[PDB]
């Protein structure tokens, strides 16, 4: 396989300024096989450059291709609201014809501290004999954070779950999830249930934890 | 004073006269008779164009050309034959002819690659074929540099130099067959002077070709270079022609048959042996040949 | 009508005049074809051409006929000016014996 | 118009044939190559392979050859991936595309214009199992939407009324192979109880459609 590592991993621009990606090959490819796609979330992906250089059927002047050596750009001159989503490279020389590794184009903004809160598990949930509690982290910037679930002093690992939300339309802010499944005989040897936040808009990492029961 | 022989005047029509001559001649054979002892050159299901560029699906001494009206094998890759008709007009007239490897296909093109230059459009027994006369040069590996190979007539005399001109119809056809977007073509002689540039559309699938190939012709008189610069586009010339004009020669379009028969005067609808001065079977004439007429009888 | 042999003289410079009047027409027409040099298409010249080919013919031929006829005439006129039978063909041996048959007529 | 349809969602058990379509509309089918891009959940587009419909010839990539096999009918203009058998890694979204290419007929291939809109295949042994929805008090207030089987689940709020503020994440597997989601709404603390809120939660396959009020 001839490996296309592309780079940045993650493009952080604001709308007007100008984008460019690049995605080196392993080995030294022919331009003409190579193309860049655009895939949004929920969406089939989008050719924008093919054989190289030329630009696809029905996209804008800002979009444009070049390559010299085993470099490889994607260029765009006005970053639009459009344009925000995530780009891929591909070769399609020497089969297995293979894709980059895809770098996600967000929109800047300043850095935001997570809304961290503790839900505790329903009596509805209690009465299965599994009972799950979630750290939610609402509207923070960059996705770039970590949740550590803090049973007892006691960090735990494997029972916790992760889940992400992509780039917020109206605020630019990405929301965490983390669901910890635990059965209810394991629940009662316990009672304090906390999840240390590690961020760059946090100036200390900050813990939240919860009493059982009692209010 | 026994001939029953007619004449006719300004005045008065039919008057029977003891002493006349005729002038016209409407009696012919439906043969197309080789001229003064040389045979015809007849392409069948080929055309002059198909012959001279050397189209797969297609002799050095001939007295005239014959074409069947019904063959249309002649440009196998879609495209326009510059001055075509002006090539028949010159090659109208031709007594000797040798074909000869101008920039032979060994040597000649060596920063370029000759063998891919072949395509389904043009087939031969299954293959993809091209023209046997003309190369197809494309880029030898992501580099096509500039050529400039340069002929200096040596035959003594005119040398017939056919080429191509292929206009991708793709932007990214071009970069990847010459890689040079902004490609020029050139070719010098002391009397053909011209430049190309290729016309990159997509028109319809003629022979499932959405791109075409304009084929464009000189004479190179004795002593003279002409001379091919190309950074792509081209399909510079492998054969060309150095051939010794005659004068009583033409070219005949016509079905009709051609036997082992001689003959001093040959028509497209068949040959005439004759002494008269006038003949009312057909305006095209090749070798001595009295002067047409639509008359029924002079 | 009967005859096909006559005056040498006369037929041997008819012949001779009819023989090259032939060879000069031929070439008129010839020479006329190469002058409509005037150049559907080549079709409009060539029914041109074919009627101006056919009016020399017309006109030649009206020539050759009032030719023959004039040389006619003259033969009659040069029997007629001079009045055995050899003498007439290349009136005073006769021109006596003439009166004598003129007088016991009228 | 130039449109690729694929066929649509499938979900079925490890072991089991599945084959699935690709329906090319609007242009000549036989012309163009299609190929087929696999997109595994949280990982990276791995390309399978192509056909050209007129020749009928397939070239499969190393790490699909023999396991998946790319069928084609030019006379229907339609493109298939046939499963032989069934993998539990077979899990993923896959995608066709008409692949664009040199008008000479050299081998050149520029990249892949038209694409299918993609199909959704789950491969789990797991079966059809209706979500257990629990509340979660709250600030902003949560609803859990856990175990479930397969995957289509719309959470809306009072019916689709409260559309500010409300954040539903993405579901993930379970270790015990079912999936499980969250769904949260920033809300004021100026009208918190007074105010019903109602979290309406339905799986459109199970038909469970189980909607509970976020009590606190
Ligand atoms: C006439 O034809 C014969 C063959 O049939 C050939 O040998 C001969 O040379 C020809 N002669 C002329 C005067 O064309
Ligand atoms: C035609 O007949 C006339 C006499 O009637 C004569 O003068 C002329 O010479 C004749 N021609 C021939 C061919 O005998």
């Amino acid at each position: 396989e001839i490996v296309l590592t592309q780079s940045p991993g993650t493009l952080s621009l604001s709308p007007g300024e100008g984008a460019t990606l690049s995605c080196r090959a392993s080995q030294s490819v022919d331009s003409s096989s190579l193309a860049w796609y655009q895939q949004k979330p929920g969406q089939a992906p989008r050719l924008l450059i093919f054989a190289g250089s030329s630009r696809a059927t029905g996209i804008p002047d800002r979009f444009s291709g070049k390559t010299s050596g085993t470099d490889f750009t994607l260029t765009i001159s006005r970053l639009e609201p459009e344009d925000f989503a995530v780009y891929y490279c591909q070769q399609c020389g020497n089969s297995p014809w293979t894709f980059g590794q895809g770098t996600k184009v967000e929109i800047k903004r300043t850095v935001a501290a997570p809304s961290v809160f503790i839900f505790p598990p329903s009596d509805e949930q209690l009465k299965s004999g599994t009972a799950s509690v979630v750290c939610l982290l609402n509207n923070f910037y960059p996705r770039e954070a970590k949740v550590q679930w803090k049973v007892d002093n006691a960090l735990q690992s494997g029972n916790s779950q992760e889940s992400v939300t992509e780039q917020d339309s109206k605020d630019s802010t990405y929301s965490l999830s983390s669901t910890l499944t635990l059965s209810k005989a394991d629940y009662e040897k316990h009672k304090v249930y906390a999840c240390e936040v590690t961020h760059q808009g946090l100036s200390s990492p900050v813990t939240k934890s919860f009493n059982r029961g009692e209010c | 004073n026994n001939s029953t022989d007619t004449v006719d005047t300004v005045l008065e029509k039919n008057v029977t006269v003891t002493h006349s001559v005729n002038l016209l001649e409407d009696k012919h054979n439906g043969k197309l008779c080789k001229l003064r002892g040389v045979a015809p050159l007849h392409l069948g299901k080929c055309n002059i164009a198909g012959w001279i560029l050397g189209n797969p699906e297609c002799a050095s001494s001939w007295s005239y050309i014959v074409e069947t009206p019904s063959s249309d094998n002649g440009t196998c890759y879609p495209g326009d034959f510059i001055d075509y008709e002006e090539l028949r007009e010159q090659l109208s007239s031709v007594s000797s002819f040798e074909r000869f490897e101008i920039f032979p296909k060994t040597s000649s093109w060596p920063n370029h690659d000759s063998d891919k230059g072949v395509t389904a459009a043009c087939p031969h027994a299954g293959a993809k074929s091209f023209y046997k006369n003309l190369i197809w040069l494309v880029k030898k590996g992501n580099s096509y540099p500039k050529l400039s190979k340069s002929y200096i007539n040596d035959k003594g005399k005119e040398v017939l130099v056919l080429w191509g001109i292929h206009h991708p119809s793709t932007s990214a056809d071009q970069q990847s067959l010459y890689q040079n977007a902004d490609a020029y073509v050139f070719v010098g002689s002391s009397r053909y002077s011209k430049t190309f540039k290729p016309e990159i559309a997509i028109r319809p699938k003629v022979r499932d070709r959405e791109g075409r190939m304009n084929y464009y012709w000189t004479l190179v008189e004795p002593g003279d270079k002409i001379t091919f610069e190309a950074t792509g586009n081209l399909v510079v010339p492998r054969y060309a022609f150095a051939m010794e004009r005659n004068a009583g020669s033409g070219i005949i379009i016509s079905d009709t048959p051609v036997h082992d028969c001689n003959t001093t005067c040959q028509t497209p609808k068949g040959a005439i042996n004759t002494s008269l001065p006038f003949q009312n079977i057909h305006p095209i004439t090749i070798g001595k040949c009295p002067k047409y007429v639509k008359s029924t009888k002079l | 009508t009967g005859m096909v042999d006559a005056d040498l003289k006369s037929t041997q410079n008819a012949i001779d005049e009819i023989t090259n009047k032939v060879n000069s027409v031929i070439e008129k027409m010839n020479t006329q074809f190469t002058a409509v040099g005037k150049e559907k298409v080549d079709d409009g010249f060539l029914d041109i051409w074919t009627y101006n080919a056919e009016l020399l013919v017309l006109l030649e031929n009206e020539r050759t006929l009032d030719y023959h006829d004039s040389n006619v005439k003259n033969l009659y006129e040069k029997v007629r000016s001079q009045l055995c039978m050899e003498s007439v063909k290349n009136y005073p041996k006769y021109s006596e014996e003439a009166k004598l048959n003129r007088e016991e007529i009228d | 118009e130039v449109q690729l349809v694929q066929s649509g969602a499938e979900v079925k058990k490890p072991g089991e044939s599945l084959t699935i379509s690709c329906k090319g509309s609007g242009y000549s089918f036989s012309s163009y190559w299609i190929g087929w891009v696999r997109r595994m959940p949280g990982k990276g587009l791995e390309w399978m392979g192509i056909i050209n419909p007129r020749d009928s010839d397939t070239r499969y990539s190393p790490s699909f050859q023999g396991q998946v096999t790319i069928s084609a009918d030019k006379s229907i203009s339609t493109a298939y991936l046939q499963w032989s058998s069934l993998k539990a890694s077979d899990t993923a979204m896959y995608y066709c595309a008409r692949v664009v290419a040199d008008r000479e007929g050299f081998g050149y291939y520029y990249g892949m214009d038209v694409w299918g809109q993609g199909t959704t295949v789950t491969v789990s042994s797991a079966s059809t199992k209706g979500p257990s929805v629990f509340p979660l008090a709250p600030a902003a207030l949560g609803c859990l939407v856990k175990d479930y089987f397969p995957e289509p689940v719309t959470v809306s709020w009072n019916s689709g009324a409260l559309t500010s503020g409300v954040h539903t994440f993405p579901a993930v597997l379970q270790s015990s192979g079912l999936y499980s989601l969250s769904s949260v709404v920033t809300v004021p603390s100026s009208s918190l109880g007074t105010q019903t809120y109602i979290c309406n939660v339905n799986h459109k396959p199970s038909n469970t459609k189980v909607d509970k009020r976020v009590e606190p």
